[PDB]
């Protein structure tokens, strides 16, 4: 869980040192941002129904074959569509955790680790998730610091998928 | 290890849910009180050496057998080891306060400590008294209302002591 | 040397990764501090001769045996007086540097590393310096974040001295 | 390595003097525009994969000899290697913008690179152009007026470039 | 570890004796059915990925708890861990058929695995089910008559069966 | 550069030993294979035009969106199809090398190492290449030991792509 | 110990990969050889008495001092002869094991490891074994692949003793 | 390192072409001659101890100054090291015959030996005479007709000879 | 580890005390008999290989199951190992006599050895008999009046014996 | 701990060697020394009282500020002088241990290890102990070998405290 | 190589320490015996020709076959005998160096190192040399400490040859 | 490394000769002067710190540019390294006197120094002067007549001076 607070302590500990002015500055940076990061999480959560469903539809729109072509990796069945909906929700939820944490810790742990292996084994196209993530960014309705922090996690994921 | 924020997150994922509004606001209030948490860290840290040294003197004064030849503290090598253990605990305690979680303390400090003492023959109950004394000196330093903006940091003071209490119990 | 910025980049580098929301918060924390740090650094600099001479006399006053006892390590001659004055000045300047860097880096690199070795070989008592530092803390007349920043380093040296 | 602040402290310490007012005014200006330095970093990293993907594609399109059989970037393993190099240079360049110093870039990346490439037979001059393509792409992305509070970011835009330039000259 | 040959050699050495004709003429039969041993190894190996993926799916479809959030195969880090395990067991099982002795699978793979899953909390019974699915899927792959010269290769299928069974029983 | 011959010496060398009956049997196995291996190599190379062009069509037919969707990573332009054909040609060529060596070495060294990387960066779907490989496999005309060794490599790649 | 089958799986396991065409070849080489080895073992086993006693006599013949010099290391007593007859039989038996395994593995494991230490400590002249070995080779009566493999294990031992 | 097979593959891949028939027929020849190749490796190995000791005895007999007090072979430790070098080169030459390419010998044995010797004071020209000794002995062992199926082994013997030559010239 | 001297010092420091005149003279007596102690070490060391060799021979002559095929010292490698264990135990025993304290033997050699043998399947009881064989031989050697200025070396001889007993005891 | 006898065996043990003429020479060197080393330990002990009180007073006289200035680290109280007299006793007792062991081992074990950190945390001036050691050396009254070795240890501690 | 002096200094170096009373005692033990070591070296050297020729004959009598059997490694020719005599001369001379150094060092350097490979490769019997060594020990004429040190080196070699 | 003894030995076996009766008469002389050598080692050792300290002080008083801001010795980290260098030379010099040969001083300390100081930028000539002040101090400590049996020690003093001069010249 890479976060400002844990990283600071992990570093001071690896050096056997007490915390100092540098770590203190890290805390100030942390709390001066956690306010907008926390409010952003609340908002994304309350708009989960429209964000997830809207993103899934944006995916099926840009990739028509995913709903037509039969196959376990596709959403041509209700089972496939449900899994895909599900999948989209995991990304959104894990992104709010990143906002609650003020870092990529939650993303790296529960989502990003082993990602490439999973998309490969189950032949899921990374472009599909890249697009769902663009729809989320488009439609946050967040602004300022909340917007910028959210977008950094959404772009951090877009990068890992390319 | 965990952050006060990643503590709540880990629990949320296991349930596969977004944080509830109560959780978010609870974290919002901690953030709003962050200045106090920072001052708490800085004070103790600016006073670590004395907090350690004055705590050790008091301990040995009340328990001379710890210092008498044959005592667990009797050599210099081990007196040095004893002083170190005190610094280590206090240090990990400040880590706990800075992250708003006890994981750093239980994970890389207290975990298995009671046992290494039973194997070496170090008196845990004495260490606990030692940490016990570092708790009050710390509390009084953090409580000092001089040279700072006035407010009530009672919540942060109670949390600080709790970490200390844990360390003392993780041994004695 | 240790500062919010160098520590951030160093950690990311160790893990071979790009900077993220976490490192950016560290920077915000840095920039929140830095003006207070430069002003304190500037204020202490402009009050150097008063702080150094004051601190020195606080030392000679608290340890009169240092001005009456003959020895290479004592300030009983004018040259010994010159050295003590210079040393106090060294602590003062290196402290202003930490305020500029926003970290204990410059104190670590220029003065702390090897400090104990020097006090032992040349028979300089850490208490002489602890006293000098206390006088400086009670007389710099700093306020706000400037004071708290400055005092973290003075206490850091004091703790390093005992 | 140094950051803009420790760099100045270094120049002053070797002279044994307090920072001059000219050194202080310069650093305090950097602090004042820190927000622009923050965005520039986040904007480069935010488009890290595409900046490297698009520059690499244009680089091969221009010099097909690099990917035809027998070329340096011709195999797969080396293609992945070349891309990594493209990624690493960009990461260190952002490091330089973040610290406000180039030493992280020079000491930990560029120093000795020309020698390694020659020893391996890696077309260093070709690496330089791949780096220059990333520069232009990054410069444009940073100078983009959309979705951000308006202002002139040209001092930071110029500093970013100098780092890209140091990278190009170092591999050649 | 031993191979079919050294195993018999070890039992004979323990008694300071040459192999009997029963031992010798038995090893002669194995040598005579060698081509089949080789084809079975190739067939399982050639369908490694699909054998794992397909069994993993069936597993999760019958036991969704494993996949529900807070499940075991839940995160992406574990799910990858679980797949790997499936590949590991299958890989080591192919080594047993190749050497003609199970020592390789037991000594380097199955040994202490049940212990390992206990401390971690990995549902060993489900792991066993996943293996059984790999068994049935692998057996069908090796029993397939299309594309090869016909003959009775039911001997090595039984041997393959015993290795898969050892694996499942070592986790259950 | 993994082959029976290089592995036998590598293991022998790492152990600081001269070759023995074990590595000899290794060589006999190698030579009992080489002929059919080299023959399959010549045969595949002889019909490279049909195999490759016949493979690309299988992909476009199966995944028609690759020929109608616009993008740098698709074959809906003259240059898109050109690279798709070269790519397939690379696969076949390297497989013949695998046959000439009697091992996965040329595959490992020239294609596999760095494959996932390339497919993810350049947004190339692993299932496209699996289809191509399956087309080549089914239109071999190869028999016996030439068919078996050649198919172990084709399947070796398919496994790596899934 | 060490045979074509155990090395193949070892190399593969260390590299963390599935067996491929290279190891299959190793296996083909191993099975081409096996029949010869086992008949060599069956032959040497049946001619054990003659070979062992014929080799013992060859040694005493080459070195008459081993039967006429008082000492625990010599065959000057009936106790020493039985020890010498036993040792040679150990070699012959261990060799038949090498033939069954198709590698020096059982030789390495049961005889060669510690051999030098043993010969020096008990003052057993290595040349004594280098002759019995020459006798076995010159009298086994093996031909073809059985001859060639048997002789490699015998020459392997002669080389290890000089 | 390369095989006789991977060697050709490399040259071909550098040009992006399949193997030319002249290349396919060149290798089919090495395959058919295989048994002779296998016999050469076994014959040298079966006599390695004698090839080395005898070749060493001759060297010292024609260059007594090497074993006179004052070394370079004079100590027991270096005499052991010298014998080791002879065994090393001979081992690496059999590797070359076994793989059908010099890369193994050049890349891991001969490369830098002329200089490593120079930096130690070992007479490289002497080592060259030892290597030539072994060549002749080895060649004669390989040429012997007693106890083998008769045939024309001239190609394998000339190839073998050139590897020894490379070993000589590499330290001459 | 301790010396005969430092073992006494540890006992006095624990108690915070100067060594009494008694403990001091007890040590001068040891010093006055140093030559004998020295001769004891030299004697065993001068016959180390024959001590081990003969004891191994005697042991095997008494317990043939040891070396018949399938026994613990059968095969070459075990035997060498067994011969090494004997030399090791004898080496460390000489260290005890030299330091005048058993800790070097108990600490670096004997502690944990019993468990070592059990896990391996080595028969400690017979390893014990082997140690007794070396003791009787070493005691007989040390006690020989030939070639030494005469005297009473019986204190040191019972001292030697105590270490051999400790070794036999630790093994079973 | 370090003594002539422990080292000789520690060296031989790490080398895996039997003791030889070198370690024996070392034994002779030790037994030659033991005599005067023991008589020294007996002599210093018989005069512990006079020496500690004597040394203690030489410190108070050269550093009068230690008996007049208030502080936990000074001897301006009956308890202060007690710690000081106790400490000096420690230094002297441990020195008679080095004489008994014929090596710095006991100094290294019970005193030297952690000495600087003890003098730093409890603000005890290393110069105070140097003074007390100079007094002991100047007043023990020993001669010849007993003096030479005893002073060897006093100067070892002096060097350690400077 | 290994001697009391190098071992003492090497041990101090690895510990980064100044020499102390222990190494001083090591130095006394070495000089207390150097005298008789040198004397032993002088006597052996001055009686070398009869000791080598006498040792040589003793081996030819104990092992008559070494002189009546043609072999590169036997002494059944004038050159052979010279090689054997040369050898026996190397042992003796190298033993005189051990006496000069006061340790096994020169032995473990010039002779011991690689002694096992040399005997095995050249088929030289260790018992031949054990015999030459015993004759040397029984023809010393040495007395006292000079005898014991010399014998400890001869038995050291005898031990190494078994 | 060499002892005065093994140094002569190395000269003798290169020549394959016993030490000349002459060579033995020289070593015996060093032996008869053994006490003087042991005393000079003990004397310098007992005064190491002040030898280092005084030479250090005096050097700085004569060369203040080394102490000023920006001088080689100006910071605390480098002052420490500077004092450290000083005790290193001294310590190795004592090693030389104890063994009676300079090889320990050359192989383990000096050799490479000049180049190390060059790349770092350490004033070698200034180190040389420091070492010389150490020599002067050491020689007077060694030749002081008080508290030691009297006799001529001139021979070991110059042999001690040569070791200091070697170190001194190795730096500049
Ligand atoms: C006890 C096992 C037997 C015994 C011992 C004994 N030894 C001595 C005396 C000496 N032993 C030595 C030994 C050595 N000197 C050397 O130079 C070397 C090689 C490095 C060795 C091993 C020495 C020097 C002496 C003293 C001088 C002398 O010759 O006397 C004694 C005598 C006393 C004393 O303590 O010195 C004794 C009793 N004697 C026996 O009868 C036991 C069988």
């Amino acid at each position: 869980s890479k976060t400002p607070l844990t990283e600071a302590v992990a570093a001071a500990d690896s050096q056997g040192r007490f915390l100092s002015s540098t770590e203190l500055q890290v805390a100030f940076g942390r709390f001066r941002q956690a306010a907008s990061g926390l409010a952003a999480a609340k908002a994304l959560a309350n708009n989960a129904d429209s964000l997830v469903n809207g993103a899934a539809n944006a995916v099926y729109s840009k990739f028509p074959y995913t709903t037509s072509t039969p196959g376990n990796n596709f959403a041509s069945t209700p089972e496939g569509k449900a899994k895909c909906a599900r999948d989209i929700g995991y990304y959104l939820r894990i992104v709010t955790y990143a906002l609650v944490a003020g870092g990529t810790g939650p993303i790296d742990e529960y989502l990003l680790a082993g990602l490439d292996e999973i998309n490969k084994t189950f032949d899921l196209a990374p472009s599909w998730y890249v697009e769902a993530l663009k729809y989320i960014k488009a439609n946050h309705g967040l602004s300022g610091d909340s917007r910028d922090e959210a977008n950094s996690y959404i772009d951090y994921l877009i990068n890992a998928l390319s | 290890t965990f952050d006060a924020f990643t503590k709540v997150v880990a629990q949320a994922d296991a349930r596969g849910e977004f944080l509830s509004d109560a959780q978010l606001d609870a974290l919002s209030r901690l953030v709003a009180e962050g200045n106090k948490r920072i001052d708490t860290v800085n004070r103790i840290t600016g006073n670590a050496s004395s907090i350690v040294a004055n705590a050790a003197r008091a301990l040995f004064a009340e328990q001379p057998s710890l210092i008498a030849p044959g005592g667990n503290a009797y050599t210099n090598r081990r007196m040095a080891a004893c002083l170190r253990d005190m610094e280590i605990i206090l240090r990990y305690v400040t880590y706990a306060v800075f992250t708003g979680d006890a994981s750093i303390l239980d994970d890389r400090c207290l975990n298995g400590l009671r046992e290494t003492y039973l194997a070496l023959g170090v008196p845990g109950a004495s260490v606990a008294e030692g940490v016990r004394k570092m708790k009050d000196a710390a509390v009084a330093i953090v409580s000092d209302r001089n040279g700072i903006t006035q407010g009530d940091c009672s919540a942060i003071i109670s949390e600080l002591g709790s970490y200390f209490d844990k360390a003392a119990a993780a041994v004695a």
